[PDB]
């Protein structure tokens, strides 16, 4: 339905896919990274029932479906399901497809090599894209934030990367890969809500919990004070209506789940916590770099939407950082949608038009070309 | 509209704050240059005392 | 359990602690420089379980422990864990109580002063050792190798000190200290194994990668040609059995890891490599010294056990060195254990019996005495 | 912006380049003698970013650059980097094209011939300067300091030249060129700051140590008594602010480094120190010269900017000198700038206008002409 001869952009994780076309400042639509399948045998005639559901179809019908997510902590392994997700995304809902447009897909800086190779290959071989470019989420996070310099706290669905860039250059030894993201926070909340008498086991139930979390949970500027009160009084509880007519209230659990980011030990993870990983991405860089990264701590990805996270992360780093120097967190409304936006910026910059793999070079070289042309 | 006015007011605050901070940086840079000018003045005056003393 | 009041020698690196008694040709036991602590909540009652595990205990029970190293880049910062390691090392496994034996410890000459001062203080105040002596790795390496003259390039776990000695004399103006060591080579390997689909981020995983490195990696005498085929075919891969039944193979990662010794830029360090630092330590010595140091290039420390390292280092110096001069590398099987062996040699030399600090002088002066009596 | 074809003047060392116009009393701009190069891989695009940075550009962007200088111990070995430094110096900061202005460059009296020859060639062939004149740094120091007679003690970044002049004439047999300089002091200080626990091994760190030295260090008059208290109490320590907000305190290191000038053995140099070396230049001169040189020891260059140096040198020289004789040191505020200033003076004097190599004589003879026309 679109007639603008621009690039297309998609951010694909273990939870959601943000997508639209390059040159704008927002995705046109956001789809779940889901291929749904019926988990029941139909009995009655005229009950519909699809063999497969894609994206929002899978999420909307989830009460009777098993929901599969193709991306594992940042890597696409089920490329067949991503092809279905991308077809729906582009052809059915965004109303624009790669066949007539160059396409940019994103990944984390240390994401296994197979991910960028398959993203490049599927757009060229199943979507017939005229050109490709696999982007680094850290690059996109700073473009969308108005920075060339800063720490990218790309807290996604399956992984948080924690990666510094200075004057447009990578500082890779200072990357603190962390196995804690929005999907793990959802799983933890399912377990602590089970402790409150509301067990959540199935994937439809996981989606209910993700909705509860996104609307009711927060990290808190001061965890211990919120905890002591919330664990002692109903005045700190918040109600949510479950899609069966039950009402669930959440007290200190409302923040204990989100707290996992600062205390990963809550889910059995071996990690110093998001504020120390942020601190180390700054501290492991050279001393004439450190000061600029402290002043430019940039949030991207989701989980950045928890109340108290932009104020808390600044508090936790300034408390570890030396005095006089100003420590600042950048946390715009483009929060969680900023990687897509950065993709739009990179794809459309004139300074990037020589970075695209055309369907010339690709056909002669094959998918290994991504390591010659992208990064 | 409340939300756009809010994004604009928040932006105004963000930019105004970016400037509260840029101003505080300039104020401290200038206050520091001033204190240093005054430290260097006190020194220049002390060194003036040494120069006058030398005289 | 010993029948003579010989000195004890304990080589406390940032990696492992080699220890035994003076006068021998090997440590009697090797312990990791580790104190381990549980990162899990106990479930069962009456299970024993320690608050902390020491040395080989820490590795034996590591499945649920986070393992910390008290020594960072060669310097002790956690003296409490050092005391635990030493007590275990000396009293439980080596069976030598320091109270009845003088003790020799080892360190780089540019290792910050707190290291030699704190090690001296602990052996005199918590162990009641009758005497102490903190020895220098360059001295210890030349004794172990049968030399009085040469360059000691200790490519150990912590920091590389690169120190030239001639006719028993230090040539300190020619010391090139490099912030590159075996621990960083391991970290590089973990990131590139992540690129291949094997993500190792927790302690058990980190200790495993170190073991994989030790058995599978090699330097290559031509990085680019070796990579051209390692990156193209399985014929240059080597397998390793992971503790859980899974397997891993390593391709160009097998040599890219040790390559950081020749290319420190791989981990973000501003350096041309261990062969340039070796070259400069020879070159910066007087002109009548240079010829003897070229012919006596001594490899020491661990990582000297990567296949091809002894030969590549001779090639790299020969390529920088003037013609006519003979360039030669010394690389005995007493590699990685050379600092401990040098300690054994030195502690027992008649020429060294006047170098010991007794526990008289120690109390009159305090631990700062190490800077006047040892080095 | 000038209203006359005044000569351009530049004083180019291994440290910094001071530049301006003849007839002024200070340089118009000072640059480090540095061309910087990025040591990191660019990740973002449309970031600007140069292949190389020059002078202050190299310093401002130093957080990610390796910084190299073209001048070693007083001689330019990398003319390409000096060409870039001069182009920037002349066209961007001095705002002048040398084509319309004659240029005065400087070198030490015993500096290898290639320096003055290459400098002459580049200014005539790449800048098309109408004339050239390579000055004696000692001459320039004497004019700026108000003397015709004395020992020029430049003690610069490269070398200490120690050159006696009487009635405006060289006494070359008595020049004690010494390989003891400001760049060795920077290296020594970082080794002793390493002893204190602060590692300085990268370029940014090296330049920071240079800045620490310049602001915190001194020689004083009595090393042993100063050390007796500096080594015993924090009351003689001074804090230095590192760029990331952290601090380093420096104690007896504050003077142990500067002490190298009186004790060169601290950096492995076979020398009696600057006070004895100054004395020897006087002693190698005739007795009817010596009386005027003793009374006129004159400081120039740099490192002569250490507190207590003019007063300690007078004490140390008078202690070697014959009795009755008056020993005095001239140590003007025109310190560190006096060689450049002398360049401005020599160029503005009418007594010097016949000394220029014209761009006629130059092309007929070639750059070797400098050895017939300058000194
Ligand atoms: N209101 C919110 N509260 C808490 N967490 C949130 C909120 N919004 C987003 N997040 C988390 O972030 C995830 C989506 O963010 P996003 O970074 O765009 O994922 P991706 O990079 O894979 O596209 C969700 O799974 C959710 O767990
Ligand atoms: N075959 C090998 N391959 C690669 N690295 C090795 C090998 N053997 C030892 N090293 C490494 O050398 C380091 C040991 O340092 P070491 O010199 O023994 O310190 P210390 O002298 O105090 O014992 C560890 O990082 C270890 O992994
Ligand atoms: N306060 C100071 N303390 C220590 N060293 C100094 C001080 N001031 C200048 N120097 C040193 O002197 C050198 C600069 O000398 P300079 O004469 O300006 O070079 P050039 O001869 O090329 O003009 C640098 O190494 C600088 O660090």
């Amino acid at each position: 339905d679109e007639d603008e001869t621009t690039a297309l952009v998609c951010d694909n994780g273990s939870g959601l896919v943000k997508a639209g076309f390059a040159g704008d400042d927002a995705p046109r639509a956001v789809f779940p990274s889901i291929v749904g399948r019926p988990r029941h045998q139909g009995v009655m005639v005229g009950m519909g029932q699809k063999d497969s559901y894609v994206g929002d179809e899978a999420q909307s019908k989830r009460g009777i479906l098993t929901l599969k997510y193709p991306i594992e902590h940042g890597i696409i392994t089920n490329w067949d399901d991503m092809e279905k997700i991308w077809h729906h995304t582009f052809y059915n809902e965004l109303r624009v497809a790669p066949e007539e447009h160059p396409t940019l897909l994103t990944e984390a800086p240390l994401n296994p090599k197979a991910n960028r190779e398959k993203m490049t290959q599927i757009m060229f071989e199943t979507f017939n894209v005229p050109a490709m470019y696999v982007a680094i989420q850290a690059v996109l996070s700073l473009y969308a934030s108005g920075r060339t310099t800063g720490i990218v706290l790309d807290s996604g669905d399956g992984v948080t990367h924690n990666v510094p860039i200075y004057e447009g250059y990578a500082l890779p030894h200072a990357i603190m890969r962390l196995d804690l993201a929005g999907r793990d926070l959802t799983d933890y909340l399912m377990k602590i809500l089970t402790e409150r008498g509301y067990s959540f086991v199935t994937t439809a139930e996981r989606e209910i919990v993700r909705d509860i979390k996104e609307k009711l949970c927060y990290v808190a500027l001061d965890f211990e004070n919120e905890m002591a009160t919330a664990a002692s009084s109903s005045s700190l509880e918040k109600s949510y209506e479950l899609p069966d007519g039950q009402v669930i209230t959440i007290g200190n659990e409302r923040f204990r789940c989100p707290e996992t980011l600062f205390q990963p030990s809550f889910i059995g993870m071996e990690s110093a916590g998001i504020h120390e990983t942020t601190y180390n991405s700054i501290m492991k860089c050279d001393i004439d770099i450190r000061k600029d990264l402290y002043a430019n701590n940039v949030m991207s990805g989701g989980t950045t939407m928890y109340p108290g996270i932009a104020d808390r992360m600044q508090k936790e780093i300034t408390a570890l950082a030396p005095s006089t120097m100003k420590i600042k967190i950048i946390a715009p409304p483009e929060r969680k949608y900023s990687v897509w936006i950065g993709g739009s910026i990179l794809a459309s910059l004139s300074t990037f038009q020589q970075m695209w793999i055309t369907k010339q070079e690709y056909d002669e070289a094959g998918p290994s070309i991504v390591h010659r042309k992208c990064f | 509209d409340a939300q756009e006015k809010l994004e604009l007011a928040e932006k105004k605050a963000t930019d105004a704050e970016a400037d509260v901070a840029s101003l505080n940086r300039r104020i401290q840079l200038v206050e520091e240059e001033l204190d240093r000018a005054q430290e260097r003045l006190a020194t220049a005056l002390q060194k003036l005392e040494e120069a006058e003393k030398a005289a």
